[PDB]
RNA sequence: CAUUGGUGAGCAGCGAAGGAUUUGGUGGAUUACUAGCUAAUAGCAAUCUAUUUCAAAGAAUUCAAACUUGGGGGAAUGCCUUGUUGA
């Protein structure tokens, strides 16, 4: 416990009369340190389509996807970038799948495997919808659900397709994995998210979770709190351990299209032209329910931790970057990454992920995920059942 | 400024040393 | 020191919370009608928010030989060469000369 | 030197509001 | 005069005539409102695209042009256009046969000059409302508080106080009352242009000669001042940007750029515009934006920007001198010959004896 | 000899305080111009937060839901379907 070498960075008010979301990025971008002050990106790339993003589990690279034709994987720390792929089918998301040598894009009808040069690797004859697309390292295993019922299993480990489970649910309107599980959350327009394995043909268990469609699911580090958004301006947040959603947020001003979780315990919710984060809302009490506003100032009423309203766009997607305390929230013009004070982790474990890792390291780390992938039986309700 | 023919670069089989099959010189 | 004393200005009232730009301007959240002085010190704060106050105008002040003497006339001055002067000689290297 | 003319975007900043400025009756 | 066949629909191709234009934003962007004689131009500056034109043409032309946000306020011979997108909201007809010299929002007032030497006071009929329209009152400036009215600017932080400003001196007033709070001494030059500041109690003051003054008022001392050889100044502007810089805008087309920190000046622009049509006409920075939209009396209506500093180390000293940005003009002179060059009425060729086509 | 090849010298000839070339950057147009942001009848634009939350309204194929598959074989092991068996 003493071991932990990095503690996390805090936002304190300091006053009642002084407040806590009220602070705006380039305010910011003023007290913190310069390194990590400059690593908010402002990658206006306005001629493609709006972008989606996400970083890797390390921070290293960072991969975007403009709905037109951008695949772009940066060594985004440094200014090397590894990808720049032209389409002219419109993709929809992407992911590295084990390194930032290997990654795979969500197209109009196929999804494709790709090299860190831009090369092709793998065009999937399955898959002929590609929604969202998801990976676990655990069990080298490329979740891909689309505009279709179905729900796709690649282990591209061995490069083969494990299983493809028809929800009878229709389009897939939302998809988040668990970390902590490897189950798969898809959410579709009923209100309805159903769990998965690849073996079980029939879903884990299903959940009414809102009213109208899913607009996105989001879940823990730990697994225990999913925040689920419906298009109703509701978002739920489900204790996936018990199966109870904590809190009912009703009555958006819109409603959100993500939603995130951090590290930490933060969460991020993106109506789009508005980025809002709260802290240690996952938690147990109604006091801890996450609320816009708080009348008179009570400490049981919670109010939103950070604030951001974009402008000009209607931002698509956002991620942590999760050793890091900012956010990647893709808009229509591009990425912005802002800047959190305590939403990733401060001490990362090495021997799970190296956010500074050699390429030596790298492929010494790849040999040593592909001794210890799972095969796809062990995807379970609980790990250690 | 683009060159003409911009096609899509892809795997080459008689050409990428990541094939086992061309693992040996 | 002010030089004008507006007497006229403090008994005046602003109640404040009506507008929804000045609630950076309300020192607690229990005030919400405040006298004009105040008010006023508040408000040139919060012009002190928007700009700050650049270096010139708080110390930079005009009220044997000085050394600012040559510096003065530069300044004084954007054409340095002397082309008021007909001189009644010739430049060199430049002839001001016009085909007719 | 490197002359060049930079692509300059319009940045976002603030000004005093003078409709502020009136206090009415007693 | 009117016509049965045709019927007047606007008069292409003018961007300004000289009228000293009004700045505004909409939320972080901004709009120029420019004269061209009986009606009025609105732009993005962003583009330089036209945004709208006056609904009427104005029964005389438009003497002055303020622009809050949504609300431009012109002012022809008697009388004050209130409006909203170029649309004629409310006009307010001064209780004078006397000519709308400038004018001034602030506060819940309006505040207009006329060439009687005295200034119109129009509140607004509730701070819940949003334009002027209750007639206050009318205070005036006799000859011995201050000469011909040259400008109505507020000064930001100055509770209904009214800065009017001659040809002499400064004075003001307290608005809801109608006293004078303070008189200034006149300056011993023929004060021209006025211009307020983003650091507090400062009026600039361009006089008929090369000479602008800061001038204070909670001290009412003239702080600093800085010279200029020979040349009549036109427009004054500061530079809101992050440093401190001052526009000098002439009435011989030049536009002088100071830093008053190292108390130097940074570049001279040279006939930006046309002398003969009154110099430089107006020059004002954008709000927080390192771009200067100036405006001649050429028909012309430049923008023009510092680049960001190139001194990595320094920052402030090297200053990259100001580059041209885009620009919307016209024929300076009248045209001597037009024709309809497309076939689709797109284009038309004009020429003038500003010896140009357009 | 045609060089109708250019180099190379030159000259006639053109010819106002240079001519000729090559390129970087940026701006302007490249569709016909009604302002920016937001939760939008309004507020903002120095701010939406210590009215944004109560309130209402808000849940069918009783599980319709790959309109999407290179073509042949097969399809062990799976699944599907009914036949059939137990709880």
């Amino acid at each position: 416990d003493y071991l932990l070498p990095e503690s996390n960075g805090y936002l304190e008010p300091e006053n009642e009369l002084e407040k806590t979301f009220k602070v705006q990025q380039s305010e910011i971008k003023s007290s913190v340190d310069v390194s990590t002050a400059n690593k908010a990106l402002d990658l206006s790339l306005k001629e493609f389509g709006p972008y989606h993003i996400k970083y890797a589990k390390n921070g290293t690279h960072l991969l975007i996807t403009g709905r037109k034709g951008h695949v772009a994987s940066m060594d985004w720390r440094k200014g090397q970038l590894r990808a720049e792929l032209f389409l002219n089918e419109t993709c929809h998301s992407a992911t590295y799948l084990q390194n930032e040598q290997y990654f795979a894009v969500a197209q109009k009808k196929y999804t494709f495997i790709y090299d860190h040069e831009g090369t092709e690797l793998h065009r999937l004859k399955q898959h002929i919808e590609a929604r969202h697309l998801d990976f676990l390292p655990y069990h080298y295993l490329l979740v891909t659900a689309g505009e279709t019922g179905w729900l796709k299993y690649h282990d591209v480990s061995t490069g083969q397709l494990v299983s493809e489970l028809r929800t009878k649910a229709g389009p897939t309107m939302a998809m988040a994995q668990n970390p902590w599980n490897a189950v798969m959350h898809l959410g579709h327009s009923n209100g309805t998210v159903s769990l998965w394995s690849p073996s079980m043909p029939e879903p884990l268990v299903k959940l009414l979770s809102a009213r109208g469609p899913v607009n996105s699911i989001a879940i823990d580090r730990s697994g225990y709190y999913m925040a689920t958004t419906g298009a109703d301006r509701s978002m739920k947040i489900w204790d996936i351990r018990n199966f109870k959603q904590l809190h009912s947020v009703e009555s958006l001003p819109t409603p959100g299209t993500n939603v995130s979780i951090s590290d930490t315990g933060l969460l991020a919710l993106s109506r789009g032209p508005h980025v809002t984060l709260w802290k240690d809302a996952l938690k147990l009490s109604g006091d801890s329910k996450p609320c816009f506003g708080s009348m008179g100032g009570n400490p049981h009423r919670n109010t939103p931790y950070m604030s951001h309203l974009f402008a000009g766009n209607k931002v698509e997607n956002l991620g942590f970057v999760p050793f890091e305390d900012l956010l990647g929230v893709g808009h229509q013009t591009g990425i912005t990454n802002l800047i959190v004070p305590g939403a990733g982790e401060a001490n990362y474990d090495a021997l799970e992920l190296n956010p500074f890792e050699t390429k030596k390291q790298r492929q010494e780390q790849e040999v040593r995920t592909l001794l210890n992938k799972l095969p796809a039986d062990t995807i379970t309700l609980d790990p250690n059942s | 400024t683009r060159k003409f023919g911009l096609v899509k670069r892809t795997l080459n089989t008689k050409k990428d040393q990541r094939l086992k099959k061309n693992q040996e010189n | 020191e002010a030089a004008w004393i507006d007497s006229d200005d403090e008994k005046i009232k602003v109640p404040i919370l009506v507008t929804n730009k000045t609630k950076k301007l309300r020192t607690s959240y229990n005030e919400s009608k405040i006298n004009g002085v105040h008010y006023i010190n508040r408000l040139r704060s919060q012009f002190e928010k928007i700009y700050p106050r650049p270096k010139w105008v708080d110390d930079e002040s005009d009220s044997n030989g000085d050394i600012n003497a040559l510096t003065k006339i530069l300044s004084t001055t954007y054409n340095y060469k002397d082309t008021l002067s007909n001189s009644k000689l010739l430049p060199p290297k430049k002839l001001d000369i016009v085909r007719l | 030197v490197v002359r060049e003319a930079k692509k300059v975007e319009m940045t976002e900043a603030r000004a005093y509001n003078a409709d502020a400025d009136t206090a009415k009756a007693a | 005069k009117n016509s049965k066949i045709f019927s007047p629909f606007r008069i292409i191709g003018n961007v300004s005539n000289g009228v000293p234009f009004a700045t505004g934003t909409l939320g972080s962007t901004f709009y120029i409102v420019t004269c061209v004689g009986k009606t009025f131009q609105i732009y993005d500056a962003n583009t330089l695209h036209l945004l709208f034109v006056s609904e009427k043409e104005t029964p005389s032309s438009i003497v002055a042009l303020s622009a809050h946000f949504h609300y431009v306020y012109a002012a022809y011979e008697n009388k004050v256009g209130i409006y909203k997108r170029g649309i004629e909201e409310h006009l307010l007809e001064l209780e004078t046969d006397a000519n709308v010299e400038h004018l001034c929002i602030f506060g819940d007032y309006l505040c207009a000059s006329t060439d009687d030497n005295s200034i119109f006071i129009y509140k607004k009929s509730d701070p819940q409302d949003k334009y002027p329209s209750e007639f206050y009152t009318k205070l005036t400036v006799t000859e011995i508080q201050g000469g011909e009215i040259v400008s109505l600017q507020h000064l930001a932080t100055y509770l209904n106080k009214l800065t009017v400003v001659t040809k002499s001196n400064v004075l003001l007033f307290n608005v809801r009352t109608g006293k004078l709070v303070f008189t200034s001494n006149e300056f011993p030059d023929q004060i021209t242009t006025a211009e307020p500041a983003p650091v507090l109690d400062i009026i600039a003051l361009g006089t008929v000669t090369g000479e602008v003054i800061m001038f204070n008022m909670r001290k009412g001392k003239r702080i600093r001042t800085i010279k200029i050889p020979q040349s009549r100044i036109s427009s004054l502007s500061f530079r809101t940007d992050g440093s401190s810089h001052l526009s000098v805008g002439t009435s011989s087309g030049d536009l002088i750029f100071y830093d008053l920190d190292r108390r130097s000046r940074i570049h001279v622009l040279k006939n930006i515009h046309r002398e003969s049509y009154g110099g430089v006409t107006q020059a004002t920075f954008l709000n927080g934006q390192p771009i200067i939209v100036t405006s001649g009396g050429d028909n012309s209506l430049k923008e023009y920007v510092f680049d960001p500093s190139l001194s990595q180390g320094s920052g402030d000293v090297v200053v990259q001198p100001p580059r041209y940005l885009r620009s919307r003009g016209g024929h300076s002179q009248p045209p001597s010959y037009i024709a309809f060059a497309d076939s689709q009425s797109h284009f038309m060729l004009s020429a003038s004896k500003d010896r140009s086509l357009w």
